């Protein structure tokens, strides 16, 4: 009971940083695109 | 189940998507779907009564 | 860079900024493109309105604008400056088509008839204009080469490369030297500083290539 | 780097050709005493004329400083010296025009 | 070599290869030839002592 | 390969009977892109067939 | 005729760039999805 | 203990698919970002 509830915890506090990474690459490659197309303010 | 629950355990249910695991797991015990919503205190009223 | 990406270019939309009246709201960095294909615009709709009056050349919208760019660099200043409607009796003044014709049609002839002043560029026909190896002229001759053979070892080139940098570092004044070595420089030399440092450095790195060793005898 | 190296040929026949732009993209329709020409005087020597506003439809410092005269550009620029100051260095023989020269 | 050896050239900027390579677009960069009084100046101030 | 897993999913699993494909189906084949993913719940079949049920309905709703 | 390579070496067009990453952008939300999938589907399979 | 091992093998598969949805979009994206500038002929 013990291991399966800290595994829970472990597990889903790795999946959200799984989220925020692949967001920020999200956001890396949209930058790239925006730049390439049409360039931006700044 | 034998403890009160946090608020992790709660998780939401949203239809649409397949969302299997917990068509799986509807005999389980622990996790408890809600839906993405909640009672207002007069329609909790109304429904008491 | 407008022949190379001219299809991102293409795409650009001037209707609302042409059409509109009063002046709109617009980015501070989307001015190149915008400029770009306004001039481009400008040169197509200046081509269209004197075709009113052997080989037919077919010309697409990006070759010929390159061109008539390169012929003449007002075009780009011109437009930016003055507004379309002041320029339009401009383009349409200065459209020499004949002379259009003899730069498109320009062979044979180098140096052109024409000054520098009023046209900036021309066109040559490769199948018309023999190659030679201007070289045999200048380095790869017999007397430059035999005087460059001298050297520490048979795999070294010849030198005669080299001997005209010399000559011509030492003999002709700096200042002509210096004002090319900022105008024509190469691209192994853009870090280096001028004619005579050049030599420096290839003279220390000949001085490198050869070393010496003592041995005694009995 | 030098690509190649050609030669005017001795033989000439007259070209005659007739260029045709080819109207793969039309442009959009024109919508609203000649004016004055304007003078084709000014050629730019730098990169930050295209990052200037556009033109409204309908400083002679920055045309000083950025654009150029033809006039002063299609002459020779190479300009020699004379002997009013002290007899002059190898280097000062042959000096560039101070009007064409451009950092 | 031009001017060491007193011999004109013509120096040009290749732009592109159009028309499948028909024609070569090379704008006017730089001419050689007794004609420029540069070329005849830089001819005379050469020291060859 | 991915052949002999989809015929486990559609013929045991799902239990489709043999009149439906993937070709009668589009939903049922972006679904499968989904259902092969897990090895797992191969004994509670139920669940899959709820699932790709629901999932029609959703697919079908004019809304 | 030629003998020195030609065409060697300029810059390509922009749109096959631009369609490929909106590929990746494509795959990277499925990986994303996947992934928050596999994890809940474990949790609700294994950690009860 | 069938459970546990099972739990086991599929966190293994959740580190191998991710590892190997990681290489392929690295390599699309090297492969389809080195054309820009044309290094293949």
């Amino acid at each position: 009971r013990v291991r399966k509830r800290y595994l829970r915890q472990e597990l889903r506090d790795l999946g959200h940083r799984v989220q925020t990474y692949c967001e920020d690459l999200e956001g890396r490659v949209s930058e790239a695109e925006a730049l390439l197309n049409q360039q931006c303010e700044l | 189940d034998r403890q009160p629950l946090n608020p992790a355990n709660i998780e939401a249910r949203h239809h649409g998507v397949s969302d299997v695991p917990r068509l799986g797991a509807m005999d389980a015990d622990e996790p408890l779907f809600v839906d993405d919503y909640r009672a207002t205190d007069d329609e909790w009223t109304l429904q008491k009564v | 860079t407008l022949r190379t990406f001219w299809p991102q270019i293409s795409q650009y939309d001037l209707r609302p900024y042409l059409t509109q009246h009063q002046s709109h709201t617009h980015p501070a960095e989307t001015h190149t493109l915008h400029n770009l294909k306004l001039f481009c615009y400008l040169v197509s709709t200046a081509w269209h309105q004197r075709i009113d009056t052997g080989t037919v050349l077919r010309l697409s919208l990006q070759e010929f604008c390159v061109l008539i760019a390169a012929l003449y660099p007002e075009y780009i200043y011109t437009v930016l400056k003055y507004p379309v409607q002041m320029s339009l009796p401009s383009l349409t003044a200065h459209l020499h088509q004949d002379v259009i014709h003899a730069v498109v049609n320009n062979t044979h002839k180098m140096p052109p008839d024409h000054l520098p002043e009023q046209v900036k560029a021309f066109c040559i026909t490769p199948t018309q204009w023999p190659a030679m190896q201007l070289n045999k002229l200048f380095w790869e001759n017999k007397l430059v080469q035999q005087l460059c053979q001298v050297g520490p070892q048979k795999s070294t080139p010849p030198l005669g490369k080299l001997w005209l940098y010399a000559m011509a570092t030492l003999v002709f004044p700096q200042d002509m030297l210096q004002c090319l070595w900022l105008e024509l420089k190469p691209q192994y030399a853009e870090t280096y500083a001028s004619v005579s440092e050049l030599v420096q450095t290839l003279f220390q790195i000949f001085t490198q290539q050869c070393e010496m060793v003592t041995e005694g005898y009995t | 780097t030098v690509v190649r190296v050609l030669r005017p040929p001795s033989t000439f026949e007259q070209d005659h050709s007739r260029l045709v732009l080819d109207e793969a993209f039309p442009t959009f329709p024109l919508y609203d005493a000649p004016t004055p020409p304007v003078p084709f005087n000014r050629v730019p020597v730098n990169i930050q004329f295209l990052r200037e506003n556009p033109p409204p439809i309908a400083d002679t410092s920055r045309t000083a400083d950025s654009a150029l005269v033809s006039t002063a550009f299609g002459g020779s620029v190479f300009q020699e010296n004379r002997l009013g100051e002290t007899p002059l260095c190898r280097d000062e023989l042959v000096a560039v025009a101070p009007g064409a020269a451009s950092t | 070599g031009s001017w060491l050896f007193g011999i004109p050239v013509c120096l040009g900027v290749h732009v592109a290869d159009l028309l499948k390579g028909q024609r070569i677009l090379v704008a006017r960069h730089l001419e050689y030839t007794s004609r420029d009084r540069d070329f005849l100046r830089i001819q005379r101030s050469r020291d060859l002592n | 390969k991915r052949d002999e897993k989809h015929r486990h999913v559609v013929n045991v699993v799902l239990e489709l009977p043999t009149e439906i494909s993937e070709a009668t189906h589009p939903v049922l084949a972006t679904m499968l892109s989904k259902y092969t993913r897990m090895s797992s719940l191969f004994n509670d079949k139920c669940a899959f067939k709820l699932d790709l049920l629901r999932m029609v309905a959703v697919s079908r709703t004019r809304r | 005729s030629f003998a020195s390579p030609p065409i060697t070496v300029l810059t390509q067009n922009v749109l096959s760039a631009l369609e490929i990453l909106r590929l990746v952008r494509l795959d990277l939300r499925q990986l994303a999805q996947s992934v928050q999938d596999t994890i809940q589907h474990m949790r609700f399979l294994y950690l009860l």
